[PDB]
C-alpha cells in the first residue's frame, strides 16, 4: 500500500543534510536524505519518477571605473533549454546583487562562449557585488548509507554531467530527467547525492533576492505510507 | 421545445470565487494553517478522477510569484476538517508550474495521481509550506483553477445530485 | 432531411437576436438572446464541439493633468492575455487608449497586474480628456432557455462560467479553444439567452473604438437542421 | 531523364494566384456579393474534404487587417452562381485567424467541414458578412490559399482527370 | 548502394549556375543544378526529401534628417515562423548596411502592414544605405533539361508560392517542405529552378555582413552512386 | 536497504567528457581528420540500434555555429584507426540542426540510419567536411551528446560486460 511524494531541499522532515563540496577535485556529498521514523520505507525508481536539480554557485566582485562587464566566471556556461534571453527562460542563467546599495541588479547581455556578461549598473569604486550563476561542469550521482555510517554502494555507476539538468526544459513532460537504477531506504538509513566539480555550490545566502534558497534539488518518489 | 436529457454528472472546473470555497491570508511559515478550505456544497457530491490538472496561480501582495521551493499540497480532511494523513492527491512545488502556460500546454500540465470523492460535507484543504523570508500569500491577488471544462485536453470535475444506488455505495466510506 | 453546422453569435444568421447589459449591482440577468427564425426549422446544441469565442472590454475615462503617466486600479482585476504580459506578444491588447482632445490613438508602455495599473508614453496635457478600453476581468456567464411567453423552460448547464478563462486560454488555438457545455433543442419562436453577472459595464457599440466595431465580441457554433 | 508516372489525384494547394479562382474587392455590408469565384477548371474534377485549411491573408489597402468579427462562409452554388441552401462546408470569422501564424502551425488553422466534389462547371463561392466599421476587403495586397501541398500535416486539393466509372458515379448529384 | 545527400547553393560541385531574373514578369530561370560525371544519376522524391530555401533581395536609400524610418520596399513582407521579433526568428527578416560609414545596422522594429521598418541610428544627409530583406510574393517550380539544351520537362506543372517557404520552420519534420513529383537526372543533364516575382532576388553583395551569400537553397536528394 | 540489481544491459548516453573519447582541434579544409576518437573500454562492449539521436553542438572559438554548408559524418574503423568504409551511420549537414532545441523536440532530432556495434577495441571517428572560410572549429567551446538516456523519446546506448554466448556472436562482424 503505497503513494507518491516528493523529497526535496526541505521535504518531509528537517533531518536532511545540506552541505557544500571542496575545491580540490574530489567528490563530496552535497545532500543527505535520511528516512524518519514516520515512514516504513522510501523507494526511488529510475526511468519512472522524475528528478529536478537547479544548481547554482557564488562569485564576488569589487567595484571601480568601467566595471560593467563581468569577467570569466570560472564556469562553462550554457543557455537554459538552449535559449539565451534571460527574460524568456524557465529560470535565470544568473542573477547578481549589489551589497553597497543592497539591491538586485538586472543583466543586460551575455557571452556564453567567453563566459562573460554585461550589466547596466556601473558600480562605484570600492563597491561590492555578488553573483549567483548556474553551475557548469559537474559529475553527480547517488549513494547509499546504512544506519552505521558505511557506504553500501552507489547506484548505476555512470555519473551524469551537471549541464544536462540545465540543457532541457525540466518542467515539460517527456523532457524531464529520469536517471537510472533503483534504490530502497529504511528508517535510520541515509541516501546521499554526491558531486564532483571545481566550483562551490551554495545555499541559504541571505542577500539573494528571489528566495531564501539560491538553488534546489527535488525528486519524485514512491512511499509506503 | 425540448432541453435534451442530460447526464447529471456535470463536468466543470473549480476556483475561489464560488460560495463553497473560502480563502485565508497566510503568514510566512505556518504550513498547518489552510490557505483554502473547500466545503461541500450541501446538496451534491463531487468526484475527481485521477489524472486531473491544477493551476494554482499563487503570488504575493506585491504581486510577484512566491518562492519556487515552496511546497504545495492538496489533502482531504475529515468532516471536522483535520488532515487524514493519507488520501493525498497532490504533492509538489511551484517551480514545477510555469504560470504562463501551466493550464495551456498539456506538455506542461501537472496532473493528479489519485481519484477522489467529496460528499455534501467532506472537506479539502490546500496547505502551503514556505520558508520564512517569503511575502506570505495574498489570496485577493492569487487564485486557483482546478480542472478544465473547456478544451479537448485535460479533464474535468464531476458533480452530481443524489441518485439511489450511487448514494448507497457512496456512503461506503 | 439534412443537418449541418452553423454559427450564431453577435450578429449571426438572423437579425432578431438581442444584446443587453446586466445590472451594476450584481445580478444574473438576460443578456444575449438567440431567438429562432423561420428561415430554419430547428436548432440543436452539442457542447464540447460547439466552440465559442468571447472578447470582453470595458470603459474608463480620465482627465489631463501634469505629472500623469500612470493610470489607476480600474476596479478591474486585470489578467495577462493567456499568460503573456507585454502587449506586443499578446494575441489582442489587454487595453487600448485614446486622447479624445487630440482625437487620436495612444501607445501603451507597461502594466502592473497586481495593483491593476498601467503606464503610458505620451504624458497628456492639463484639462485634457482620455478614454481607455481595457479587457474585463471578474464576471461570470451562463446560458438559459425561454419559451414564446417569457416563461422559463429549463436551464443550460445551470452553472456560471468565469470570464477570465476566455483570457487565460489562447482562444483561437484548436484543442485549446472554448467549448461550453450543454445540448438543447429549439423550435420556431423560442429564445435561448446567455446571462451575465459582473460589476462593470459590458461595453458594446463603442463607436470611439479605433480598431474595430465591437470592443467586446461573441461567437458560438451549433448544429442545425437545414 | 525520367520524371515518373503521375496518377490521377494530383495534390496541390488552391490559392489566389491560379487561373481557376478569381478574387474581387468587397464592401463592408454586401455579403451577397462574392469574395471569390471558384470555377470548375473545364476538364477536371476537384475534391476537397473536411480538414482542409485556408490562409485568408486579408489585409486592408494599407496592410492593416480587416475586421475580426466578420463572418466567413463557404458555399457550393449552381452553374449560375447561386447557392443551394445546403452545400456548406465552412462558417467562421476573420478574428478567429492569426495573421502572424495562421498557416504556420496546424493548431492555428481553420478548416472545412464536409466532403465536396466539383465538376467541370460547378462553382464554389466564398461569402463574407462584414459590419459597417470595417475597411472592406482589398484583394490585391491580400491573398488566400485554400489548402497546402508541402506538409505531412493538413491536406491538399485533389485534382483528377476523367475516368469512366468514377465520373459516372460522381455525376449522381 | 545509394545514399541520401544534399544539393544546394554549392551542393557538391562548382558547376551550378545561379542567375537573377528580369523585372518584366517572365517565368525566368534562376538556379541550374548540372549533374556531374561523378555520379550515375540523381534522384528526387517529393513527399520524402526535405527542401530548404531562403530568398533575399536588395533595396537602397539616401538618408537625411529624421530618416530613422524606411518606407515600403515594394515588398509584401511577412513574419518568420510565426514570429516578428528579430532575435527569436530562425533567421533575420532583413538586414541593412550603411555604405558611407561602412557598417551593419541593427533594427528597431517593423510595420508589416505598410511594409516599413525603423532603425536604431539615423543616417546623414548625404549618407547611403542598402537593405536586404527576404523576398515576398511570387511563384516557383523546377524544370528539366538534357545536355542538348532542350527542355526535358517540368516537375509537377504547378508552381508553389514564395511565401510558404518563409512561413514554416524549414528544418522541423512535419513542417518542412516537400513538393510533389519525381525526377531522375542523367550525366550532363541539368535541372533549373524557375521563378516569377516583381523584385530582383540577388546574391553575393560584397558589403553584406553575414557571409558570402544573402540567399540559399538546399534540397535533400538520393544518389545512385 | 536493498538497491536492486541490474543486468549487464546498461542504458546510457555518450559525450566528450567520458574517459574513452578524445576531442581534437580541426581546421577548416580537411574531411579526413579524427575530429573525435571514440575508443572501446577494453573489456566492455557497446551496442547502438539504428534510429538513435545525435546532438552535435559544434561552434567556433568565438562561439558562433559554423557554416551549415559543412557536412558531418560518423563512421566505424578498425582496431588501428583505419576507416572500414562501410558501416556508416550518418552523413548530413549542420543546416539540418537547430542548436536551440535540437536535443529536445523529437521533431528536430536527427537520428541514425544503420545499427552499430563496438567491441573492446573497435573505433568510431567523426569527420567534418568544411569550406575555406568558417573560422575552423574548437571542441573546448563545443560538445556532443550521442544518444539519450533520460527521456522516453530517443533511445540509449547499450553496454555490457563479457557474457559468454553473447560475446561469441558479437564476434560475428
Amino acid at each position: 500500500y503505497t503513494i507518491s511524494h516528493t523529497g526535496g531541499t526541505l521535504g518531509s522532515s528537517k533531518v536532511t543534510t545540506a552541505a557544500n563540496q571542496t575545491s580540490p577535485q574530489r567528490e563530496t556529498a552535497i545532500i543527505g536524505f535520511e528516512c524518519p521514523r514516520k515512514f516504513a520505507e522510501i523507494e526511488y525508481v529510475g526511468q519512472r519518477d522524475s528528478t529536478r536539480f537547479i544548481p547554482r554557485t557564488t562569485e564576488s566582485i569589487t567595484g571601480t571605473a568601467g566595471d560593467d562587464t563581468v569577467v570569466s566566471l570560472t564556469a562553462n556556461i550554457q543557455p537554459v533549454a538552449g535559449e539565451t534571453a534571460i527574460e524568456d527562460q524557465d529560470y535565470p542563467v544568473a542573477v547578481a546583487y549589489n551589497v553597497t546599495q543592497g539591491v538586485q541588479v538586472d543583466i543586460d547581455a551575455v557571452d556564453y562562449a567567453a563566459d562573460e556578461v554585461t550589466l547596466a549598473d556601473n558600480p562605484a569604486d570600492g563597491d561590492t557585488v555578488k553573483v549567483w550563476p548556474i553551475m557548469g561542469d559537474g559529475d553527480v550521482q547517488f549513494r547509499l548509507v546504512n544506519q552505521f555510517g558505511q557506504e553500501e554502494g552507489r547506484v548505476y555507476p555512470w555519473a551524469t554531467p551537471l549541464y544536462r539538468w540545465h540543457d532541457f526544459p525540466q518542467l515539460k513532460r517527456g523532457r524531464e530527467i529520469n536517471l537510472h537504477g533503483s534504490v530502497t531506504w529504511e528508517e535510520n538509513e541515509t541516501v546521499e547525492v554526491l558531486l564532483d566539480a571545481p566550483q562551490a555550490i551554495t545555499w541559504e545566502d541571505s542577500d539573494y533576492p528571489e528566495g531564501q534558497y539560491v538553488s534546489t534539488f527535488e525528486q519524485d518518489v514512491e512511499i509506503t505510507l | 421545445g425540448n432541453i435534451g436529457n442530460l447526464s447529471a454528472e456535470k463536468q466543470i472546473s473549480v476556483y475561489d470565487g464560488q460560495p463553497f470555497v473560502d480563502e485565508q491570508d497566510v503568514p510566512a511559515d505556518d504550513p498547518n494553517t489552510p490557505a483554502l478550505t473547500i466545503e461541500g456544497p450541501d446538496g451534491y457530491v463531487i468526484a475527481v478522477d485521477a489524472g486531473t490538472p491544477i493551476a494554482p496561480e499563487f503570488r504575493d501582495s506585491n504581486g510577484n510569484k512566491l518562492d519556487p521551493s515552496t511546497r504545495v499540497i492538496v489533502q482531504k480532511c475529515d468532516r471536522q476538517g483535520n488532515p487524514l494523513g493519507d488520501g493525498i492527491v497532490f504533492n509538489d512545488t511551484l517551480g514545477r508550474f510555469d504560470y504562463e502556460q501551466m493550464r495551456t500546454d498539456p506538455d506542461f500540465m501537472r496532473k493528479t495521481a489519485k481519484s477522489l470523492m467529496i460528499d455534501e460535507r467532506e472537506i479539502v484543504k490546500v496547505f502551503v509550506d514556505i520558508p520564512a523570508g517569503a511575502n506570505g500569500y495574498d489570496a485577493d491577488k492569487s487564485r486557483l483553477t482546478l480542472g478544465d471544462d473547456t478544451s479537448d485536453f485535460g479533464k474535468a470535475v464531476e458533480i452530481v445530485d443524489h441518485d439511489e444506488l450511487s448514494d448507497a455505495e457512496t456512503r461506503a466510506v
